[PDB]
């Protein structure tokens, strides 16, 4: 009755039940992310939801500034996604240092992903509940999105999301691209990519966002970082005039 | 600090490796693939099967280089996969170019994989590896050959062979399709019959990844001046190239 | 420890949070230019010498940490954090920020979660103070889990308090001074005693201030601590 | 080795770095276009002198602390800076030959300038002269540095310390490099052998 | 890394691995020492034959350790040759620090000792072997005979015997053996050991091998032919009885 | 209990650290022993166990330095491991500082060193109960030491099977003894009173009574037999 | 709690028997059955490969016969991953023992050694044992041709005609009905056959399910040559038998 | 090269009478031709009835004294506060010394 | 299973008291104190005949002025002894005096709970338990026991093994605030005689004494011989 639901080791069906659970805590924020490309820049998303008044909401966050140029969203407990946090800035900082350029989007992934695997394999080390979602407009491949899970599992993406309703965001993704038949928002302006972002998050989850109901973190040639809930109140309010 | 410094996989009263029958397991239910030995090549494939559209399947080598003349192929977990790529690329250099100057044959880079693959058998704090994998490759004294290396650390080579859901019905179909005169072409051909069973969503090069190990590619080193250095053996089939041959079949 | 229930938690962090919970209470407050820590101190016989039992927790020179639960792993935490706060300094120069702080501890405790051989902490830490640019409170579960916060409490009387704290920060969004939030605080500690209240308690108080303290941590004593007592007593009877 | 002539003369708008442009190697010249001005981050930067292998791998390994440092505490000042050389410096007293000045700008402190001699030792300081050049530019410098400098009159200062140094020192020579730092940015200045020399 | 504490005391106050490990030796094949009044003999009985296997290079139950002393055992083979290279290390390491070969109290001591140590260690268990020493102290006439156990426990017999039916045939000597008229020849001696195991052998010299040391370096192991007159000595002498 | 009380490092579903607890029933079976002190001085009293008649009996006290020692209740090498751990610490607090260890600051630090066995594998929780005296820079000082790593200060208390009864008596005398400034033998007497306390079936007498007393101008000294019978 | 896992692998039965060890002994019960037979003037090994497919690749192969050095040579039974481990390390020690005393390494002493370190994995360590039992076919000039097996117990006995894996039972009352002291190299190879053709668990025994070796002169002064036949000697050898 | 030793000068002298004995230092300590202090106490009475000056290099000097004082304490605490014989005192000092033999 | 150094909720270590099981079962060994000397004797308990009744040794020289009498598993008595040895001759060294017994006695003790999972390497306590016995010139003649546990007690007089109670008993009763060496020497032998299943003779029996005189001696079996024959007289006489 169990042992092999607690280390991480095969059951006869060849599962390994504590990285599926890993998976299970991603979902505990009760929090849905996504993120997309524009013709030159990446935009993420993840809902903010601050729920007591005592906590000073801008410390809340699981958006994060890894390097200069790759940022990384969390769907996931928030220790977990610190941990993560830490080690992938660490590794960006010292893959600069060893190597003599910045560590692009897609290997941090490969990199991150390769450590996730490690606690797959050994008893001790449990995996991380959660899922990476790293972002940027890389140098060689310009704009990426590549993403990891407990598993060690990663791949990059036109566009993707993650959470409870995944699934729901996900293919109203697919559809729009469909339509548009391209791989990305063809737009020139980064503040238009997040416009629509939202835009589509609104109307697969059909729920509306005031300014503190959203975090945005934009990746552009060069730079990573995140707008103010002051940013994202203009985004809206133009999203507000779009019908 | 690990204090799981006993062995997790041990013998049954039965004789039997619990955790290796269950690695095996772990392979059937992985997307089949497959390796055809030709007279001047070989072909190794699989189905890039990704779940989600906005996945972006070029993105993911599940057919990989080891080698210049050395290739791989998986069935079963890829991230224990994508692991053992990075250690047999590693050993390939570190165990064997670093010494002798020249890259490791087939069989003994197969040998150095399975060895890496048993010690997770035997090890203490570690499940073994979920991956069944098959090796081609050409070394200048022993031709092409192709292996399959399971997650006990026990390997063999082959003619032709699959594993993961097709395999037993795929390797049928090889059993029939098999002669000692095929020439690469014809192989890779079969492959992408065999395969086209396997398979059941859409059946196309972005939906299919296939490589090969056969003649040498000039064009491909990015240098010129060795007469003596030729261009790998190994070459991966752009999309562009299977839907081209599918148009034919 | 380290292995997740089917449903995604961590049932050994889960039971240190009942460790906790067992625990007297212990709050913070933030004010506009620095952070109040409070705390309940039960009295369990008269032997005890009064206000020789300190609890509250000075890290380097400006931060303060107090903690309800296993008082012995607050320590511990507390003792990691002067080692973190140290090495920061020698190396950066300047004495640690706040959020880094914060984060120091929070990647340590959680640390203790991802190992079976080792049990997570059995306490929530509520620090802070007053860096290169602010006034920060912050509060840490066995989780590792751990925000900012305008007022934080955890203990037995948490809710009394996160009651008496929700009603502060509405009815007060210009900010609190320090020496309000001082009186305040001890007013809180009074009010949550009702829920453990069998046996009798001592008051503990400190204050990390850029005025009143100029940006060090101090401890309420004497005349202060005496208007906080008195201001107290006068909403309980 | 770098042996070297360089300066960081702090102004009023912020601080400016300046360097010759020669490397000897005995008596040959190594290198007659070295940039002796390395930025350890986007406005903290450094001039190196002594071992080019020392200053090198540390100018290197702080940018390193500085550029994880940023990743997890914000940006750092200047005075972070220099701590980081310093402990390099000072913990490896045995086996580094390095005496780097240290040029920042903060919006709070504007330009800061911290010199690190061979001890490993730190000192804030108005401007900082340091090199084999600097020993005859000690009594020029002095005598004409003033605090809060005009940015024109600060470039002045600098190409007039270094013209001399070059002048007399062997060790140094070439072009002669400057680093300007305020809030509008970073600005990177050069002036040629035909003008520097007619002063 | 692995200390994991596999020897260790249950409720009633026994530590059952060092008792499974006693369990082993009893199903080792029979061993036997019994001491004359100028020499030590050394029996070990040995499964069948068999019809297929080679004998003159497979491991012999005795062991020398130096040119002066032997060891017998009963138990786990494989944990033996342990003992074995152990124990005839010592006795060289004895050579060159102290100039003068083991006694056979001190070498049997040293044995025990380790097999001791594997009792007490984590992440070991003890040995399934149980042992007779025997052989002479330099410059020494008078015989030695000692026996050790998987408990480390050790302790000199006049005669002795271990493993499987080692209970009958103590049974036996404890009846055969006077303190008093020790076997005074060789002779005398080789024959009461070669009948001990008589009761437990199911056949002659087939199974039977005996090694006589006697003083001064002196061992020699009989060849099949010469135990065979024992056995052909033993039949018709208990038969006209 | 069956699952959660295997080892240290295990939180029960009610938060508890089983083994813990487990370790302070060794203390509530340990024979008992008492400390008070006034602001002068500090009195440790101990009542002794024995194995037998001709048995002798342990000491329940330890020196740690000139001036500071301890008294213990349940496992006596657990007390020698600490006290040999509070030797040091007061001792390295001497030779590097020139300065003698306070008394609150040991207490810091048994708490420290007991709690890592509470939290690491492979080690046990200590099993044995302190009470610590001592004349530092700020008076006369009495410390309850658990293995929990609860340290906690007093004017008296005791631990010990049947320490209750001793120590409901403290509470009761109290505002007496606090004041038994500049009197030693005075001081002994009210201990050893408390002591009486939650004695019961035996009645303290030379060989099972053991005394210690620090205080402003006398070093830590210990008495045993006939230099306690002047107080029986 | 990290100890509820330890299998414990090196410990004794109530009955003073390592669990592991007999359970890889039940393993290598359902192994491939290897054979040697020792003539006069010769040795011989045999082995049946366990499973095979018509696309299996013989001609460039080695799962049950490896080579140690020139002198001596193993038929494997088991785990073939854990037999090239110890393989490797046996390799190594012929090449220790040669480069420290300039002279091959006699038989026994590689047995020995190799035999020691699977007995280490049965008394400590805590790791479960190698599902490996050799047969060791090899020639010194001290005892001549030699013949050994060692199972994962770690210990070795020496033989005439031995047998392991499947069908043993059965394979050893052959080998004592037809082998005699006298036999000759040939004889041997032929038995070796006979009694495999006997045991397969295969309809019929083909070259290409074979593996074989033979250590003898050859007819070359006082030179010992080792010969691993290939596919096509293998058929050839059969045809002769009377089995084409 | 950094020099670890130096000299402090000083001279002391050890006499033994027959129910009692002296043990007497001058009181300068010095370094070359200068004088560090004319009053810096060489003698001491480390408690057991044992005095003991280490004269020389006066930092070395102070290290084997607060090493054997502590001695002394540790003598009592391990061995039953047992007062250490002159002989014994000898004894301890040869192995603090020998163990910086090098 | 659980843990080595796991607490009951009694409060005791399972092991140790698991321990004490062990040393219930071991042969007996008494000690008797006196102003003249201290006296130990032991049963050897030959579990067969042919085993030569004097290579058992379970009383053994420490230092010429220290023996110790051992009772359960005896082979894990060999480090203990091993370990005692050393340090009472390491002391030696060290102070160019002799170590006091209860000293001597202590480190062997430290040694008894350093196992588990300082720096404790060793998996289980021992499973013997020793009287020790001495003499040191600042308190004089005297005994010891050394569980498994750590701790010692000094002892008047004291048995250990399967006949301890009714032989703690008896000595209870027996042993004065003045007996003669000689008075002790026999006490021992009548215990030993009164709780030992066979006949106690010279052969099965082992008796010794320290004296400041002449140290730690073990008494040859002709000296104890007499002895025996020494109480059947003077048992017979009333």
């Amino acid at each position: 009755a169990g042992y092999d639901r607690h280390i991480t080791i095969f059951s006869p069906e060849g599962r390994l039940y504590q990285v599926e659970y890993a998976f299970k805590a991603t979902n505990q924020t009760n929090i849905n992310s996504l993120a997309v490309r524009g013709k030159d820049c990446t935009v993420v998303i993840s809902q903010k939801k601050v729920p007591d008044k005592l906590l000073d909401p801008t410390t809340v966050s699981y958006i994060f500034c890894i390097s200069r140029t790759i940022g990384m969203v969390v769907n996931g407990p928030i220790p977990d996604a610190r941990n993560a946090a830490l080690r992938a800035k660490a590794e960006a900082a010292e893959f600069r240092y060893k190597y003599g350029y910045d560590m692009p989007c897609d290997v941090l992934a490969k990199r991150m992903a390769n450590l996730s695997q490690i606690y797959t394999q050994r008893a001790y080390m449990r995996p991380l509940g959660v899922i990476l979602t790293f972002v940027s407009v890389d140098e060689e491949l310009g704009p990426s999105i590549y993403k990891t899970d407990p598993a060690g599992y990663y791949v990059g993406y036109k566009a993707t999301a993650t959470g409870p309703k995944q699934q729901e965001i996900t293919t109203n993704l697919e559809n729009h691209f469909k339509k548009s038949k391209i791989d990305h928002i063809n737009e020139e302006s980064w503040e238009k990519v997040v416009e629509f972002a939202i835009t589509h998050m609104i109307d697969a989850l059909g729920t509306e966002f005031s300014k503190n109901d959203l975090e945005v973190g934009v990746a552009t040639k060069d730079k990573f970082f995140t707008l103010s809930a002051e940013n994202i109140e203009e985004r809206l309010v133009a999203i507000a005039e779009q019908d | 600090t690990d204090r799981y410094s006993f062995s997790l996989t041990t013998f049954s009263p039965s004789g039997k490796l619990g955790q290796i029958d269950y690695a095996l397991t772990a392979v059937k239910q992985g997307v089949t693939s497959l390796g055809i030995k030709a007279t001047n090549g070989v072909v190794i494939a699989t189905e890039k099967k990704s779940s989600s559209p906005l996945a972006m399947s070029e993105t993911l080598s599940k057919v990989s280089l080891l080698t210049p003349d050395i290739g791989a192929v998986y069935s079963g977990m890829g991230p224990d996969y994508r692991v053992l790529v990075d250690k047999s690329r590693k050993v390939a250099h570190t165990s064997y170019k670093r010494i002798y100057g020249e890259y490791p044959p087939t069989k003994l880079l197969v040998s150095e994989v399975a060895k890496i693959m048993q010690e997770a058998t035997q090890s203490g704090g570690v499940r073994p590896f979920g991956v069944s994998l098959l090796i081609a490759g050409h070394d200048e004294f022993n031709g092409f050959s192709l292996y399959q290396v399971d997650p006990s650390g026990s390997y063999f080579p082959w003619k032709a062979t699959a594993i993961g859901k097709g395999s037993v019905a795929a390797k049928t179909f090889l059993e029939k399709r098999w002669n000692d005169e095929l020439e690469l072409e014809d192989a890779i051909h079969i492959a992408l019959l065999t395969l086209k069973e396997s398979v059941e969503g859409e059946f196309n090069g972005d939906t299919i990844e296939l490589a090969i190990i056969g003649d040498e590619n000039p064009d491909l080193l990015g240098y010129t001046g060795i007469p003596t250095d030729k261009g790998p053996r190994f070459r991966k089939l752009t999309s562009q190239e299977i839907n081209d041959r599918l148009e034919a079949l | 420890m380290s292995v997740f229930s089917p449903d995604g938690r961590n049932f050994q962090v889960e039971y240190a949070v009942k460790a906790v919970e067992n625990g007297t209470t212990s709050i913070g407050i933030k004010c506009n230019d620095g952070v109040v820590f409070a705390v309940e101190k039960l009295i369990t016989s008269k032997l005890l010498v009064p206000q020789k039992n300190v609890k509250i927790q000075v890290v380097d020179r400006h931060i303060g940490c107090v903690y309800s639960g296993l008082i012995p792993d607050g320590r511990h935490l507390v003792n990691r954090g002067r080692e973190e706060a140290a090495s920061f300094k020698k190396l950066y120069k300047t004495p640690i920020p706040i959020p880094a702080f914060a984060d120091r501890l929070g990647q340590y405790v959680q640390a203790h979660t991802l190992y079976n051989s080792v049990r997570p902490f059995g306490v929530s830490t509520i620090f802070g103070g007053v860096d290169k640019n602010g006034a920060h409170l912050y509060m840490l579960e066995p989780s590792g889990s751990y925000w900012g916060y305008k007022g934080a409490a955890t203990g037995k009387g948490r809710q009394s308090a996160k009651a008496e704290l929700e009603k502060l920060v509405d009815h007060h969004p210009e900010g609190l001074s320090a020496r309000e939030a001082v009186k305040q605080a001890a007013k809180i500690i009074y009010l949550a005693h009702e829920d453990n209240k069998e046996k009798d308690f001592e008051l503990e108080i400190s204050w990390c201030s850029l005025s009143e303290t100029n940006g060090l941590h101090k401890f309420v004593k004497g005349d202060l601590l005496q208007e906080a007592i008195d201001f107290a007593q006068k909403e309980i009877n | 080795s770098l042996g070297t002539s360089i300066m960081a003369v702090t102004f009023k708008d912020g601080v400016i770095l300046g360097a010759d442009s020669r490397t000897t190697t005995g008596a040959y010249i190594a290198n007659r276009v070295t940039d002796k001005l390395t930025r350890v981050h986007d406005k903290i930067w450094c001039c190196r002198s002594g071992s080019a292998a020392d200053t090198q791998a540390i100018a290197d390994i702080v940018q390193y602390h500085l550029e994880l440092y940023t990743s997890q505490y914000g940006t750092p000042s200047t005075e972070t800076a220099a701590s980081v050389f310093k402990e390099l410096c000072y913990e490896n007293k045995d086996n580094l030959t390095a005496g780097i000045i240290v040029a920042g700008y903060d919006d709070k402190n504007k330009g800061e300038v911290y010199t690190i001699p061979l001890g490993g030792s730190v000192h804030k300081l108005p401007y900082a002269i340091a090199g084999s050049g600097s020993t005859f530019i000690y009594g020029y410098c002095d005598k004409n540095f003033r605090e809060n400098m005009s940015k024109e009159e600060t470039v002045d200062f600098i190409k007039h310390s270094l013209s001399q140094a070059i002048k007399w020192d062997g060790s140094s020579g070439g072009v002669i490099r400057m680093v300007v730092l305020t809030a509008a940015g970073v600005e990177r200045l050069i002036f040629y052998p035909d003008e520097y020399e007619q002063l | 890394g692995y200390d994991r504490a596999l020897s260790i005391f249950s409720p009633d106050g026994h530590i059952f691995q060092v008792e499974y490990a006693l369990e082993a030796v009893k199903r080792g094949t029979c061993a036997v020492g019994v001491k004359g009044k100028n020499c030590v003999v050394l029996g070990c009985e040995r499964r069948s034959t068999l019809k297929l296997q080679d004998t003159r290079i497979t491991p012999s139950k005795v062991s020398k350790i130096d040119s002066h002393v032997v060891l017998s055992f009963s138990g786990l083979n494989a944990d033996s040759r342990i003992l074995i290279e152990k124990a005839r290390v010592e006795a060289q390491s004895h050579r060159l620090t102290l100039e003068d070969p083991v006694t056979v109290e001190y070498l049997t001591r040293y044995v025990a000792g380790v097999q001791q140590r594997y009792t007490q260690s984590g992440g070991v268990r003890p040995f399934g072997v149980s042992t007779l020493i025997a052989g002479f102290d330099p410059r020494d006439d008078e015989p030695k005979l000692y026996q050790t156990e998987p408990s480390g426990i050790y302790s000199s017999w006049s005669a002795q015997t271990i493993g499987r039916n080692s209970k009958t045939v103590r049974e036996f000597l404890e009846k055969n053996y006077d303190r008093k008229e020790p076997p005074a020849t060789v002779e005398e001696c080789v024959k009461l050991t070669v009948r001990s195991l008589l009761e437990v052998v199911q056949t002659g010299a087939k199974n039977i091998e005996i090694t006589v040391v006697k003083p001064d370096s002196d061992i020699v192991a009989l060849s099949s032919e010469e135990i065979n007159q024992y056995v052909t000595q033993i039949e018709q002498e208990k038969q006209e009885q | 209990r069956n699952n959660y009380d295997g080892d240290t490092v295990t939180f029960s579903p009610t938060g508890r650290l089983f083994q813990v607890e487990y370790a302070l029933e060794a203390i509530k079976q340990g024979s008992v022993t008492v400390g008070l002190r006034s602001n002068t001085h500090a009195v440790l009293v101990a009542l002794k166990r024995n194995a037998d008649e001709l048995s002798s009996y342990q000491k329940k006290i330890i020196k740690c330095d000139e001036h500071m020692g301890l008294s213990l209740a349940g496992l006596a090498p657990d007390a020698r491991v600490l006290s040999n751990y509070l030797r040091q610490q007061c001792n390295y607090s001497s030779l590097v500082f020139n300065r003698k260890l306070a008394v609150e600051r040991a207490g810091h630090l048994l708490c420290d060193k007991a709690q890592k066995n509470t939290q690491s594998y492979g080690g046990r929780p200590y099993g044995v109960g302190l009470l610590i005296i001592g004349y530092d820079k700020s008076g006369a000082h009495l410390l309850e030491f658990q293995p929990s790593g609860n340290v906690t200060e007093l004017y008296g208390t005791a631990i010990g099977a049947r320490s209750q009864g001793a120590k409901t008596y403290l509470e009761r005398t109290l505002d007496t003894f606090i004041k038994i400034d500049g009197n030693p033998d005075e001081l002994i007497k009210a201990g050893v009173e408390a002591i009486s306390q939650s004695l019961r079936d035996e009645s303290l007498t030379v060989d099972n009574l053991s005394i210690a007393i620090v205080g402003k101008d006398t070093p830590f000294t210990i008495y045993d037999g006939e230099a306690v019978a002047k107080y029986i | 709690g990290s100890r509820r896992y330890d299998s414990r692998t090196t410990i004794f039965s109530p009955e003073g028997r390592l669990y592991q060890v007999e359970y890889a002994l039940e393993s290598i019960s359902h192994a491939g059955t290897a054979i040697g037979i020792m003539a006069s003037d010769g040795i011989v090994l045999a082995a049946e490969r366990k499973v095979t497919s018509t696309l299996l690749e013989q001609d460039t192969s080695t799962e049950k016969l490896y080579k140690l050095n020139d002198k001596i040579a193993v038929a494997v039974a088991g785990l073939t991953a854990d037999a090239e481990i110890l393989i490797n390390t046996a390799r190594i020690h012929a090449q220790n023992y040669l480069k420290t005393y300039n002279e091959d390494i006699p038989v026994e002493i590689l047995v020995r050694r190799l035999s020691d370190i699977k007995q280490g994995y049965t008394q400590h360590g805590g790791l479960r044992p190698f599902g490996v039992s050799f047969i060791y076919a090899g020639y010194d000039d001290r005892y001549g041709y030699q013949l050994y097996t060692s199972n994962p117990s770690g210990n070795y006995t020496g033989w005439k005609a031995i047998s392991v894996g499947a069908n043993t039972s059965a394979a050893q009352t052959l080998l004592q009905m037809d082998y005699k002291d006298d036999m000759k190299v040939d004889d041997a190879i032929e038995l070796a056959l006979k009694t495999l053709s006997k045991t397969t668990d295969s309809s019929a025994l083909t070259y290409d399910r074979l593996e074989f070796a033979t250590i003898r002169k050859g007819a070359n002064d006082g030179e010992v040559y080792q010969k691993i036949f290939k596919p096509q000697e293998i058929k050839d050898i059969l045809v002769k038998t009377g089995i084409t | 090269q950094f020099n670890p030793y130096g000299d402090n000068g000083g001279t002391i002298l050890g006499i033994a009478g027959e129910d009692f004995a002296v043990l007497a230092g001058d009181t300068r300590n010095i370094t070359d031709y200068s004088i560090n202090s004319r009053y810096e106490p060489k003698v001491f009475d480390c408690g057991d009835n044992i005095v003991m000056s280490a004269n020389g290099f006066a930092a070395d000097g102070d290290a084997l004294v607060k090493r054997f004082k502590n001695s002394v304490k540790w003598y009592h605490f391990d061995h039953n506060d047992k007062k250490l014989s002159i002989n014994s005192a000898a004894r301890n000092i040869q192995h603090l010394l020998y163990g910086k033999r090098f | 299973d659980r843990g080595v150094s796991t607490f009951s909720p009694e409060g005791r270590l399972f092991q140790v008291e698991y321990s004490l099981e062990a040393i219930k079962l071991g042969s007996t060994a008494i000690g008797i104190a006196t102003k003249e000397g201290v006296v130990l004797g032991v049963e050897k308990r030959a579990t067969s005949p042919l085993l030569e009744s004097d290579s058992i040794e379970k009383i053994v020289e420490i230092d010429r002025h220290i023996g110790c009498a051992m009772s359960g598993l005896t082979a894990d008595a060999r480090s203990m002894i091993e370990h005692a040895r050393t340090a009472a001759v390491t002391h030696n060294l060290y102070y160019d005096e002799d170590i006091n017994v209860e000293s001597l006695t202590q480190s062997v003790c430290d040694l008894a709970l350093r196992f588990g999972e300082e720096e404790r390497l060793m998996s289980r306590p021992f499973g013997v338990a020793l009287l020790i016995a001495g003499h040191d010139a600042d308190d004089g003649y005297q005994l010891f026991h050394a569980e498994p546990s750590g701790t010692f007690y000094r002892y008047n007089a004291k048995a250990i093994g399967s006949g301890s109670e009714g032989a703690q008993a008896e000595l209870l009763n027996e042993w004065h605030s003045s007996l003669t060496l000689k008075e002790a020497e026999l006490l021992v032998l009548k215990i030993l005689k009164q709780v030992m299943e066979e006949k106690l003779d010279e052969n099965n029996a082992q008796l010794s004494c320290i004296t400041k005189q002449d140290g730690f001696k073990i008494y040859d079996n002709e000296k104890t011989a007499e002895l025996i024959k020494e109480l059947k007289e003077k048992e017979a006489a009333e």
